[PDB]
């Protein structure tokens, strides 16, 4: 289910060509809403008196159309970074009066082309007009991933192209609409309709792509090929990246006329059809969080706040997750129990944070796996959740249970635990303050007890993705500091962003923490090599952890815990983008603070720039202790 | 045979015997397309009924050109490339064939000097050279990176043709070399005209209204706005006939000082014809629907 859509240069008529793009299979429509040719005058006489109709009436399609299948292109004439003045004057007033006229007829989108490296002036009119009443209309800025004088044939005797690697020359696209966009400020209507060629450039170039937001794809029917039967298709290299860009559900737009004329014309569109459907569909972790991609969400506090019941029950829905916490506490079981006294040793479990009782469950059949006896306690703060945990101790575990309402670190346990299990873990590992809270219960954990998980580490990326930049930029509130929302981590599935290093260890803590000065503040530095040219936006956040020996938990994408749905990435966001080149590094400072109510961190980047401390004093963002 | 034709005249061309060549486009309203016409009685243009032949086309007309005395070869909207003939009774207008080559406008068209292949130039950045027996294209040239703006093929060798763009190339073409184009040494090129009795020499007019005599430099500023067309006369030493957007025509002479000047068209002038019969008559068409006879002195 591919949403698809014709672009045409040529409409006789507008209700018959619309007919005949839809019954092709089309969704929507790119015409344009005056003639392309029909060139305007606005201020010497006599041309400026020309008797109208300007274009087109709009009762010739209904309000519903208009809305929905109709996307507006800017007639090619209209120039206004032309370097003859009387053309700029000319141009503006004429893009304002097609703009003015699309957002008259309530069109979805508005296409406009980057097809050469000034477009200030271009990027101004539009700004005007985006300040001219608040609208949801987009406009997509038609680029090309290779410029035009970039890929002619060298057929040019006494100017021949070149043949030498230009590695930022051929970037040079890229750069069109990252100037504009940013002469735009970044206006969330602002969105790229990137034009492929017959021939593709280098994988950094593409990539330069990525993060950025690509609303449609356009294809011209040139580049496609002839099979055997005289159907078009697709390269190997073409259709790589039309399955990246199946990934971003971008539109996919055919410009052109039908140069196999033998078949019918939605057979360039029945071939992506077929590519759709040929591809790995939603494998469990993908059909999870389809709807979360670029999402952002508050990190959850399970410490200062008390979680719902249907959010328990997102945790629950993971049988991986917990099915290594039982391997988990079943090889400890073993290790500390020999066979001689697996009738003589009960074993003192602790479940350290139960929630509605899924560790609890999973410490039972790990007993029973392992033959071995275990008293367990199961201590949860939530009042709300430990009315589930009396429910289950009564109907089902019995005795073997107690269930102990109150704080761990407040708890006075009335002996000591040979094991404690714990899932106090956010995202970015102790963002919930997991070593806060196992410090407290430490005391009465045995002399030689085993915490599980035994050690968590956090890992960071820098990433480039000036979708998300955007929609962080977009979480301004009315009563607070305006630039707050870039001074506190998001968790997000994120999806459209370019990782720009490998990840690195952050923070590390473990438990117990036999050392007798303990202190879990930290100050790291970390130094990504960067090998491509983008522009940095904010870090991404993982981490991995140690349940026990070699069983493990881990959201870090080189070592993802294969089919654990729990755990999105963190994000941690910058005020400022920041340019980055090829070669450079980049020095991120990463702090963990704490007083004696609150714990937050301070990032900041040191290299190639310095951004300003962000969150100092957790005057943005605190984790309440 | 249509009864109306559209506002907006583009073309307007004489042939050997006198009879005149109309080609029209809808650039606004329901329908956008356009229509071909012959008016055997030239003083009878642009009125529909009073003419020899007449017929509509799928698309508008950017431009078109005779091929022979029977053959119309017309560059429309569409981005195909249009073939029409007369029949041996001149009253209708046949289509002989329309391939869609192009994937934009066709924006000009000319036809070579053996009269049996053409060149195209598209907004798709692209230029065509067509066999127009076969009905196919020859061969498909990507040398500018912009809208080709202007194809004037050369009077006389069959193989070198002219081209203009929006990338500010003036390209000599001639397919006898391995690469066949040649960049020809300011604001943006957007007219040719070859002279017809110097092989090595043309003008051509700018977007700021200069137009420009060039050898294998002279100028002079003769409109205010986009210089749209470039004719020359019949003469022995031919005149410069030059139109605009700026609605005005001007004839130039050997040096293209102004000679005559015409504001008698209300919107843009969009293209001028030499009469093969009277040497001094000019005719002109615009956007205001005016078919104009000038007597150029
Ligand atoms: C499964 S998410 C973490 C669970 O541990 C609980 N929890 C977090 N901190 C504490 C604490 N300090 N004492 C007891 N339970 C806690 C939380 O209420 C939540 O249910
Ligand atoms: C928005 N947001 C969601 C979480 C989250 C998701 C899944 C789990 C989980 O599966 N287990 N435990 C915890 C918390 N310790 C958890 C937290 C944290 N922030």
């Amino acid at each position: 289910r591919v949403s698809s859509g014709r672009d045409l240069n040529c409409v006789p008529e507008i209700a018959d060509t619309l007919g005949a793009v839809a019954k092709q299979g089309f969704d929507f429509l790119c015409m344009p809403v005056f003639h392309p040719r029909f060139k305007r005058e606005f201020i010497q006489e006599p041309a400026k008196n020309r008797p109208g109709p300007q274009t087109r009436s709009d009762l010739l399609l209904s309000g519903r159309d208009w809305n929905t299948l109709i996307v507006g292109k800017l007639s090619p004439w209209i120039r206004p970074d032309s370097k003859v003045e009387k053309i700029r004057r000319n141009s503006e007033a004429a893009m304002l009066q097609e703009l003015n006229f699309g957002a008259y007829l309530g069109l979805p989108a508005f296409l406009l082309p980057l097809n050469q490296e000034d477009n200030t002036n271009l990027a101004r009119v539009l700004t005007n007009h985006i300040h001219t009443g608040h609208h949801s209309s987009m406009f997509w800025m038609r680029v090309p991933l290779v410029a035009p004088e970039d890929l002619r044939d060298d057929i040019i005797e006494n100017a021949p192209t070149t043949h030498t690697e230009e590695y930022s020359g051929e970037e040079k696209t890229w750069m069109w609409w990252h100037n504009f966009r940013t002469l735009c400020d970044y206006s969330k209507r602002i969105a790229v309709a990137l034009e492929i060629g017959a021939d593709l450039p280098s994988n950094h170039v593409i990539d330069r792509w990525l993060g950025e937001p690509i609303k449609a794809a356009i294809l011209p029917t040139s580049i496609f090929l002839t099979n055997k039967k005289g159907f078009p298709v697709l390269s190997k290299m073409h259709q790589r990246l039309i399955f990246r860009l199946l990934k971003l559900e971008v539109q996919f737009i055919i410009t052109g006329t039908n140069h196999h004329s033998e078949k019918e014309f939605c057979s360039y569109l029945q071939y992506l059809e077929y590519l759709s459907q040929n591809r790995p569909p939603p494998n469990a972790y993908e059909l999870f969080a389809k709807g979360y991609e670029d999402y952002l969400q508050s990190p959850l506090q399970p410490l200062m706040d008390n979680l719902e019941s249907q959010t328990y029950e997102v945790f629950e829905k993971d049988p991986i997750k917990y099915s290594q916490y039982q391997q988990a506490i079943y090889k400890c079981l073993l290790d500390r129990v020999p066979e001689e006294e697996k009738d003589t040793n009960v074993q003192v479990l602790m479940v350290l944070g139960a929630g509605r009782g899924p560790l609890v469950n999973a410490s039972l059949r790990a007993a029973k796996q392992a033959d071995r006896r275990i008293k367990l306690y199961a201590v949860e703060k939530n009042p709300n959740a430990v009315v589930t945990l009396e429910n289950w101790q009564f109907e089902e575990w019995g005795s073997q249970v107690t269930v102990v309402s109150s704080d761990m670190r407040e708890w006075v346990a009335p002996e000591k635990a040979d094991i404690i299990v714990s899932e106090l873990l956010g995202s970015f590992a102790d963002n919930e303050l997991s070593p806060e809270c196992l410090d407290g219960a430490q005391h009465f954990l045995k002399d030689d007890g085993v915490s599980i998980p035994g050690e968590y580490t956090s890992f960071l990326a820098p990433i480039s993705s000036s979708k998300l930049y955007n929609e962080v930029r977009a979480c301004r509130e009315k009563d607070r500091d305006p630039e707050a929302q870039f001074e506190m981590p998001y968790v997000v599935r994120l999806h459209n962003f370019h990782q720009l290093s490998a990840p690195q260890p952050c923070f590390t803590f473990s438990h117990p923490n036999r050392d007798p000065m303990i202190d879990n503040n930290r100050y790291c530095t970390l130094e990504f090599p960067v090998e491509v040219n983008t522009v940095l936006h904010g870090f991404a956040g993982y981490f991995e952890t140690v349940l026990y020996q070699d069983i493990t938990l881990s959201i870090r994408p080189e070592t993802h815990s294969p089919g654990m749905f729990s755990w999105f990435p963190i994000l941690f966001p910058i005020k400022q983008p920041i340019t980055v080149r090829e070669g450079q590094t980049i020095c991120v400072r990463f702090w963990r603070c704490s007083n004696s109510k609150k714990v937050w961190y301070e990032w900041a980047v040191t290299a190639p720039v310095c951004s300003a401390i962000h969150n100092p004093t957790g005057r943005s963002y605190t984790i309440g202790l | 045979a249509p009864a109306c034709m559209e506002r907006q005249l583009e073309a307007a061309r004489y042939r050997s015997d006198g009879a005149l060549l109309l080609g029209a486009s809808s650039l606004s309203g329901r329908c956008w397309a356009g229509s071909l016409w012959l008016f055997k009685d030239p003083c009878a243009a642009p009125n529909e009924g009073f003419c020899s032949a007449g017929v509509q086309t799928e698309a508008g007309v950017a431009d078109l050109t005779w091929v022979g005395e029977r053959g119309i070869l017309v560059a429309s909207d569409s981005g195909a490339v249009e073939l029409w003939e007369l029949d041996e009774n001149e009253t209708l207008i046949v289509s002989k064939f329309c391939k869609y080559e192009h994937d934009d406008i066709v924006s000009t068209v000319s036809v070579l000097s053996s009269g049996t292949q053409a060149v195209s130039g598209s907004k798709d950045i692209c230029i065509k050279v067509w066999d127009l027996a076969q009905q196919v294209v020859l061969s498909s040239y990507r040398a500018h990176a912009a809208q080709v703006t202007c194809v004037a093929a050369s009077p006389h060798k069959d193989s070198v043709f002219l081209s203009c763009s929006e990338d500010n190339r003036i390209l000599l073409w001639d397919t006898r070399c391995p690469k066949p184009a040649s960049q020809i040494g300011g604001y943006l090129p957007t007219s040719l005209a070859w002279h017809p009795q110097q092989s090595e020499v043309f003008v051509f007019g700018d977007e700021n209204g200069t137009v420009s005599l060039v050898d294998t430099v002279l100028s002079s500023a003769v409109h205010s706005q986009c210089v749209t067309g470039l004719v020359f006369s019949p003469h022995s030493v031919p005149f410069l006939a030059s139109l605009s957007e700026d609605c005005s025509l001007a004839v130039l002479d050997s040096s293209l000082s102004e000679l005559f000047r015409s504001q008698a068209h209300r919107d843009f002038v969009r293209d001028a014809t030499w009469s093969p019969l009277n040497h001094s008559l000019l005719t002109t068409v615009g956007w205001d629907h005016q078919v104009v006879h000038h007597v150029v002195p």
